Order: C-alpha cells, then structure tokens, then sequence
C-alpha cells in the first residue's frame, strides 16, 4: 500500500 | 529533502512539453510521484501519479491520453509530458512525492504564440528627503518581459522584512512588468548595500542590481 | 470520481477568533483526507493528514477531525500568519480530488493609513525612450484606495496600471504600486509630477510630488 497524501 | 523543477517554459499552442523534477533527499524508486497544477487564480487540479519502481500509472480523466508521467530512476528524476497544449493549459505544475515530503518549487508553463523577451531592471532610488520614523522606500522596477515568472529576492534571501513584490501587470505591448519595494532605515542608505536578485528562466536572465541613493 | 465540496469559498474573521472550514465528500472516504495551506505566494504545504494527524511543524492552533463524508479544519486563535487559501484533498481512491479552496482574510479592526512614496524614472531608463514613474502605497487596511496622477496639473488617465499585494502576514495590511508610463519626449517637456492618494485613513488626500531636474 502507498501513502494517500502529498 | 527538496525537489527542484525545470524552469518556466514558453511553448506554442498545440505543441508538447516535458517537465521534470529531480529529488535530493530521498529515492525516486522508494515512493510515488504525483503531479498537480494550478491555473492562475484557481484551485488545485490533480493530474496523476506514477507508482514506485515503475510500476503502473494513474491519471485524471481530463488529462487522460494528453498526459504521460514517467521516471528516470537512474537520474532520480520524474517527468510529465503534455500534448496538444491549449491556452487552458497554462498553469503552475507542481511535482511532489507521496509522504511527508515538501512539494516541488513549481514550473510555470505558458502556452502562447508570443516570443520570449528578457526584462530590464531599473532602480527605484530612495529620495533625498528623509521623512519621519526613520523610514525610506527603495525598490526595483522589472519591465518588458514575457512570459511570466520573474522571481525577485533581496540580498539573496537575507532581506525579507518589509519586502513587497507586487503582482505583475500586463502592458498594452503584450509584455509584463512588476515592482518590488522594501522599507529601510534612512541612516543606513549609504552604509548598507541593497541588491535585488532578478531571475527570468525562460529568457535565461539572471541579474542582481544594486539600488543606491542618487548622488547630487 | 469523488468530489470534495469545500465551504466556505471565502471567509473573513477578526484576529483571535476560531475558524471552521468544512469539506463534504460525495462518497465515503473513511479518514483519507488531508489539508493544505498556501500562503501568498508560495507552494502548498501540508497541514493535516488522515483527517486529524497533525504534521510536525504545524502550529497547535490547527486541528482536524471527521470521517466518512464530513470533515472540518479548525483554526483556533486566528493569527495574521494564517492568511492563505486552504484546500482539502482526499486519497481514498483515484483520481485524487481537491476541494474548491477557502480564501481566509483577516478582518483588521483599525484603519491603517498608507505611507506614500514617489520615484522618478532612472536615467538608465531614459536612454530607451520611455520614462515610468512609480507611486508606492504600502501598509494600509481598507483595500479601497484611489490614485490620481497630475503631470503639470494635468490629470493623467489611461496610461497607468496598478497592482495590490495580498494581506501582509504581519500587520494584516495591503500594499499598492502604481506605474505611470510616459515617453521620454513627454517626460522632458513637463516639470511637476504628483501622486494624489485619497484614502479612508487620511482625512485629507495626500500628494507626493517631485520636479524633474531637482537632483
């Protein structure tokens, strides 16, 4: 899974 | 940790550009790279992203097909390619990574048939009269350039308090102009030297100009 | 896709107040919602992610909360450093979508008078054929200001442009710079150049003038 914000 | 993005581009309508952003502080293969843009005086539009260790890609429907995102893992950079550039696509394109990293500095793309022109930097000399409070205004006038971003700093980023750089105005000639002023103690007009650092990447114009009280 | 309805689009409030920006989602996004702050004028910086998890370095006066489809960014003790536009961003599914944005302005209680300066054109510019004078109005609080040019008591109209900064992050004021552009021939034919500025904080219009050839 990858991060969900910049 | 910081990202540097390519200089502000000028390109003709219907053409294609390839914007880049390099990473220094982390590995490209170690996170996802995202592109977002911001039209002048508008909100934020998410363009797409490329997965770490390429890796699949995802895009936004309005950029589907007209935008491709790729990475050069050896160079530790990321790219955004846009085609069929219309006058709607002139914006500031940000590049950033998933996680707590900062965003890219930003690349301003301008889609226009006009030609690049470099600016001329003029001094706004503080007047000989020294009014109350011990304050005196001095500045730089940046005139006749295209396309936009001209970035102005004072003393290479040292001088910050009292600095006002105004938004650019559009002259009848099709060339932009903006001013940058700073309030300063009158007792230091001859002692402290004040430099304004003007950058204009599309024309490769890098100028530092000293403002100095005119001698009479 | 998932649309983020951010509200209000613009909000003005006095110093020290408490502020709530809300962001409604078209679908359920669990807690995968973030907040960003964009001061004028630099890059957007992350304030809060995962609806409520603060980011290291963000002042404690920012707080976030919400789940599912309802979210709220709370700004207690409103400080002038909070002049910026705020966006909510969801990351539950692709394509990621931002909110419309929220322009936050400080409602300063006291009127501030502008300091007026005038600048003659540089002799370096007079070699090019044009001569542009500049009138500075910095640090005043009401945005409404009026600038008029008089070249030898002749009201100049149509040949000047103006620009205004955003709210200063220190005293919550504005700044204005007006550029009057003349040809070199026109500049050398007249002596007196004035800048008459009317304003709510002045009680009487002020005029900074200069004659060409003083220095």
């Amino acid at each position: 899974t990858s991060p969900r914000h910049l | 940790v910081q990202l540097q993005q390519s200089g502000a581009e000028l390109v003709q309508p219907g053409a294609s550009v390839k914007l880049s952003c390099t990473a220094s502080g982390f590995n490209i293969k170690d996170t996802s790279m995202h592109w977002v843009r911001q039209r002048p005086e508008q909100g934020l539009e998410w363009i797409g992203r490329i997965a770490p260790a390429n890796g699949n890609t995802k895009y936004d429907p309005k950029f589907q097909g007209k935008a491709t995102i790729t990475t050069d893992t050896s160079s530790n950079t990321a790219y955004l390619q846009l085609s069929s550039l219309t006058s709607e696509d002139t914006a500031v394109y940000y590049c950033s990574g998933s996680g707590n990293y900062d965003w890219g500095q930003g690349t301003t793309l301008t889609v226009s048939s006009a030609s690049t022109k470099g600016p001329s930097v003029f001094p706004l000399a503080p007047s000989s009269k020294s009014t109350s409070g011990g304050t005196a205004a001095l500045g730089c006038l940046v005139k006749d350039y295209f396309p936009e971003p001209v970035t102005v700093s004072w003393n290479s980023g040292a001088l910050t308090s009292g600095v006002h750089t105004f938004p650019a105005v559009l002259q009848s000639s099709g060339l932009y102009s903006l001013s940058s002023v700073v309030t300063v103690p009158s007792s230091s007009l001859g002692t402290q030297t004040y430099i304004c650092n003007v950058n204009h990447k599309p024309s490769n114009t890098k100028v530092d100009k000293r403002v100095e009280p005119k001698s009479c | 896709d998932i649309q983020m309805n951010q509200s209000p689009s613009s909000l003005s409030a006095s110093l020290g107040d408490t502020i709530t920006i809300s962001c409604h989602a078209s679908q359920n996004i669990n807690v995968w919602l973030s907040w960003y702050q964009q001061k004028p004028g630099n890059i957007p910086k992350l304030l809060i992610y995962e609806a409520s998890t603060l980011y290291t370095g963000v002042p404690s006066r920012f707080s976030g909360s919400g789940s599912g489809t309802g979210f709220t960014l709370t700004i207690s003790s409103l400080q002038p450093e909070d002049i910026a536009t705020y966006y909510c961003q969801q990351g539950q599914s692709y394509p990621w979508t931002f909110g419309g944005g929220t322009k936050l302005e400080i409602k300063r209680t006291t009127v501030a008078a502008p300091s007026v300066f005038i600048f003659p054109p540089s002799d370096e510019q007079l070699k090019s054929g044009t001569a542009s004078v500049v009138c500075l109005l910095n640090n005043f609080y009401p945005r409404e200001a009026k600038v008029q040019w008089k070249v030898d008591n002749a009201l100049q109209s149509g040949n000047s442009q103006e620009s205004v900064t955003e709210q200063d992050s220190k005293d919550s004021t504005y700044s204005l710079s007006s550029t009057l552009t003349l040809s070199k021939a026109d500049y050398e034919k007249h002596k007196v150049y004035a800048c008459e500025v009317t304003h709510q904080g002045l009680s009487s219009p002020v005029t900074k003038s200069f004659n060409r050839g003083e220095c």
